[PDB]
């Protein structure tokens, strides 16, 4: 998955999956891939 | 006319000097009619015994405010709670003398508790000031899972939100955990080198030993801690170069008793200046209604400024603490705590002493060390990121384009 | 093994001790490995000394392993007193009614005390569910320094950030002090026409509502949703409360005290039965309040961690770690045109059921303008012009560019 | 329509764009039940 | 355009009731105050309040 805000089953918490989940959780430091720029992604991470 | 004041104290000698302080406060500015009294009771080993004692001895004596202090025994597991909750039933204000727990700061639970000693959770303010002085922008919080650590973390986050900044990681560890190496290993992979610890003496010692095992006390690291982390067993294993804090009169029950008696006497006179004051109840048994002038008595206590104080200018904030305390910055040089500055009510001032940072270096270390190794994440997109299985040896074949240049692979 | 459970109520309640004993007589093998012999007792009034004496006199006599204490008055200091009777006696205490039923923010970690109430988080959740049902997304959240403000603001902001709904939180006014004085009026002027989530005590909210009416903040287009903190005693209603003031509170109409005591006894019996199924046997109760036992007061097995999974015949009565009911009995009440709190909706198994599908406009005051801008519009669904669709599964409300519309379906 | 089935990659930027767009929700509902796990799988499905 | 929002006529009792509620209906906009100097001083003190 590229990354999309999804509501996890427990506590109905917003969470990022795929690349955004990997990057925002500290597992990854940079995303060099066809990552489209849009509001939902730009609100949390910052694109070059 | 006579205003009774109760004192939960530790020793007979301290109660005698409490009576002396009450007499001294009675001599000065007596409002021409009011002559204060003084009743005192020693702390009891069991909480129920103390609850019954304060009901029978203090509450039955028409006490307006109750002075409570820690017992001489080193155990400090919320001893003044039964006092604040027997005198809190009738909104009778309680005066804490050596109680630095932050749980009492919440007024939804402690309705009528006011202390002269600010709690540990205010130490975070000092750290922010240090973060303003030495220009440290990246920090790591190491807090306990109890109420004190959560309160300190919340206060520090509230302070940091004004600067539009946040701590990189706030690691919460349960009190009394013997193994904490996992959290410190997690913290080592981060970039920030400003490690801030907020834990009890035993937990501070455990964190210190785990950091020593992980070579985290060497050069390039800076530690900011509180009073509990540089006193007792935590001082035995404290790394050299740590920046602790100490209260100037935190363990001085004498000055606290004197200033608390002065403040409560001034507040009693101010209250009796006003109108429609009700008299205090007799005994826990037989009276269930609250004291009508309890709220206003606590409010007048919270609005009284003791000008000439033995512990300094005595004030009160909306949370019920002193709000103005002198924190002495103690650095551990050569296994000895030496003062390298002092934090007044609102600012920190250094002195001629030189701060020896951990590792022995004199120069101020940078806040963080940048990481030149980056964790790169990619996905299998055919035109952009081809992904192929490697050979048995571990490296896949060299390939050449139509031009003949090698295809760079990772 | 026989389970001794104590029940304590006030004299304001007409339920006698014999009725309480007979309540635990359904005779359908409620306890498979145990039998409960309920012991009952009453007190004239609630006060520290008498409460302690009653509790551990029951402990000494009937060897009780639980408590279903129920208070009659609105004294919020009883809940704490019960909490730390539980702390220093290790008896699982249940706050059933009155002051003991008001939710306390932080309890002692070693105290097995649980309350029949809803925390501010649950009330905020119910309020947001109300708004989602009525699409009152715009709201201005007014607070004060009345304790617990920070927790309410933090939870509401966290939910809004995690919320899929717009939630344009316009402002947070904190009336620090001087409600009827300067610099608070200017704060109130920044309020725009929107839902107001007032959070304060009842009398202080009376003051703020008088000010708001002086500023014209009450009307057909002004909506006020408030927690149970301000609604308080339903019997007495201030004249400043506008009609249509939506509030959420624990139900005292349908949830009779007999059902409260039955539910408490069922919870304790189910927890003890789970203990017997899991652990060996019922631990013996503490000797008494007194004696200063030379032992580090640690029972091998307790009821603390087995109350997280407690199920009764028809409803789930589990408790959270902090000590709140996972499924509290909350009701949404409104102040109708007759100036009486009329119950509207209920909160059952994490779902809010509202009596009024569309909110009936309530005349805020006698001098309020007549309802004209509100119109009822008939609209029957025809394929290309008007289309009727179901509710959005993702947002549980009307999708963008779509408006709510109600169909009367048999 | 049932006979004409079209889709995209589940949990990706285009999925977010179709979800958030004001008017194309009617076909976003159709696409939600046919979304593919990866772009390669969708391309292969189109190929056959 | 000239969206004339409102015309408040402070009949009397500038520093008293029922004129404050009149003033609350003012929205952020140009104000064409029309009165004597001292009375305008009173209205401006109220407006700043």
């Amino acid at each position: 998955k590229f990354g999309t805000q999804e509501r996890v089953n427990n506590s109905n918490k917003k969470e990022w999956n795929g690349m955004m989940g990997e990057l925002l959780s500290g597992q990854a430091d940079m995303i060099v891939a066809p990552l489209t720029i849009n509001n939902e992604r730009a609100q949390y991470i910052e694109f070059s | 006319k006579i205003v009774n004041i109760g004192a939960v104290l530790s020793t007979r000698k301290h109660e005698q000097m409490f009576r002396e302080a009450v007499n001294q406060a009675n001599k000065r500015h007596g409002s021409w009619k009011i002559q204060l009294n003084a009743t005192s009771v020693t702390h009891k080993p069991n909480a129920i015994q103390m609850a019954l004692s304060v009901c029978e001895d203090l509450i039955s004596s028409q006490v307006y405010a109750i002075l409570v202090s820690h017992p001489p025994t080193p155990n400090d597991h919320f001893t003044p709670t039964p006092v604040s909750y027997t005198a809190g039933f009738y909104r009778i204000p309680v005066l804490g003398l050596t109680t630095r727990m932050s749980i009492y700061s919440d007024k939804s639970i402690h309705l009528s508790f006011l202390r002269t000693v600010p709690p540990y959770s205010h130490q975070s303010s000092v750290w922010f000031e240090m973060m303003r002085v030495y220009n440290w922008n990246h920090i790591i919080l190491l807090v306990s899972d109890d109420h004190e650590g959560r309160a300190a973390q919340k206060r520090l986050e509230t302070l940091l939100e004004e600067r539009e900044s946040k701590a990189e990681k706030v690691l919460q560890f349960d009190p009394g955990t013997k193994n904490v190496t996992a959290l410190l290993m997690e913290a080592r992979e981060l970039e920030a080198r400003v490690i801030i610890l907020s834990a009890s003496e035993d937990d501070a010692a455990t964190v210190y030993r785990a950091a020593a095992m992980l070579n985290m006390t060497g050069s390039g690291y800076v530690w900011l801690v509180g009073e509990r982390e540089i006193s007792g067993n935590a001082l035995r294993y404290a790394p050299d170069g740590i920046i602790g804090l100490q209260l100037i009169n935190g363990k001085n029950e004498s000055a606290h008793i004197s200033d608390a008696v002065g403040v409560v006497a001034q507040a009693v006179h101010e209250l009796l200046e006003k109108e429609n004051i009700t008299d205090p109840p007799r005994g826990c048994v037989g009276n269930t209604n609250i004291w009508k002038t309890g709220p206003l008595f606590k409010r007048v206590l919270m609005s009284s400024k003791y000008a000439d104080g033995v512990t300094g200018r005595v004030e009160f904030n909306e949370d019920g603490d002193r709000k103005f305390a002198n924190y002495s910055i103690m650095n551990l040089q050569n296994r000895k705590l030496v003062q390298v500055g002092i934090y007044n009510g609102t600012h920190v001032i250094p002195n001629d002493r030189k701060i020896i940072w951990p590792g022995g270096e004199t120069e101020k270390p940078r806040g963080y060390q940048m990481s030149t190794r980056l964790k790169i994440v990619t996905i299998h997109q055919e035109p952009f990121v081809y992904v192929k299985p490697t050979m048995s040896d571990g490296t896949c074949k060299e390939e050449f384009t139509v031009n003949g240049d090698p295809v760079k692979k990772v | 093994p026989a389970l001794n459970i104590a029940v304590l109520l006030g004299h304001s309640h007409d339920v006698t001790e014999r009725e309480l004993r007979n309540l635990w007589g359904p005779e359908q093998a409620t306890g498979l490995p145990l039998d409960v012999n309920v012991v009952a007792l009453l007190m004239n009034r609630t006060d520290p000394k008498s409460l302690i004496t009653h509790v551990c006199d029951l402990m000494s006599g009937a060897r009780i392993h639980g408590l279903v204490f129920g208070d009659d008055t609105d004294q919020e200091a009883v809940a704490q007193m019960l909490d730390f009777i539980s702390s220093q006696t290790f008896i699982p205490i249940l706050g059933i009614h009155g002051g003991a039923s008001m939710i306390m923010a932080d309890k002692d970690p070693t105290s097995t005390f649980f309350q029949f109430g809803a925390s501010i988080q649950q009330q905020a959740t119910v309020m947001l569910k109300i708004m989602q049902d009525y699409d009152w997304h715009v709201f201005s959240l007014v607070t004060t320094i009345f304790p617990g403000y920070r927790d309410f603001i933090s939870f509401i902001k966290t939910t809004v950030d995690n919320s899929f709904v717009g939630w344009d939180m316009q402002n947070v006014i904190t009336l620090d002090t001087s409600f009827e004085d300067a610099k608070t009026q200017v704060q109130l002027k920044k309020i725009h026409s929107s839902v107001i989530l007032l959070y304060c005590s009842k009398d202080e909210a009376v003051l703020i509502l008088s000010e708001a009416r002086s500023l014209g903040l009450t009307g057909y287009d002004f909506f006020w949703i408030v927690p149970s903190l301000v609604s308080g005693n339903t019997e007495l209603i201030p004249k400043e409360f506008p009609s249509g003031l939506i509030s959420v509170s624990y139900d005292d109409w349908d949830y009779s005290l007999e059902a409260r005591v039955r539910d408490g006894l069922g919870i304790l019996t189910t927890a003890a039965s789970s203990m017997l199924e899991k652990f060996s046997y019922i631990p013996e109760a503490k000797a008494s309040c007194y004696g200063q036992a030379e032992k580090p007061e640690t029972p091998l097995h307790t009821l603390h961690q087995f109350m997280v999974n407690v199920t009764w015949d028809g409803k789930d009565l589990s408790f959270t770690e902090e000590g709140y009911q996972v499924h509290p009995r909350l009701v949404v009440i409104v102040l109708n045109k007759d100036r009486e709190w009329e119950k509207v909706g209920k909160w059952e198994n994490q779902t809010l059921s509202l009596r009024h599908a569309v909110w009936p406009r309530y005349k805020s005051f006698s001098d309020c303008e007549p309802d004209d801008n509100h119109l009822s519009i008939v609209t029957l669904e025809e394929a290309p012009f008007v289309i009727v669709e179901d509710i959005d599964p993702l947002t549980e409300t009307c999708v963008r560019n779509t408006v709510p519309c109600r169909k009367f379906v048999k | 329509s049932d006979k004409f089935i079209y889709a995209t990659v589940k949990q990706s930027s285009v999925d977010i764009y179709f979800r958030r767009q004001v008017e194309l929700s009617t076909m976003y509902r159709h696409m939600e039940k046919h979304n593919y796990e990866s772009a390669a799988e969708a391309i292969q499905a189109v190929r056959d």
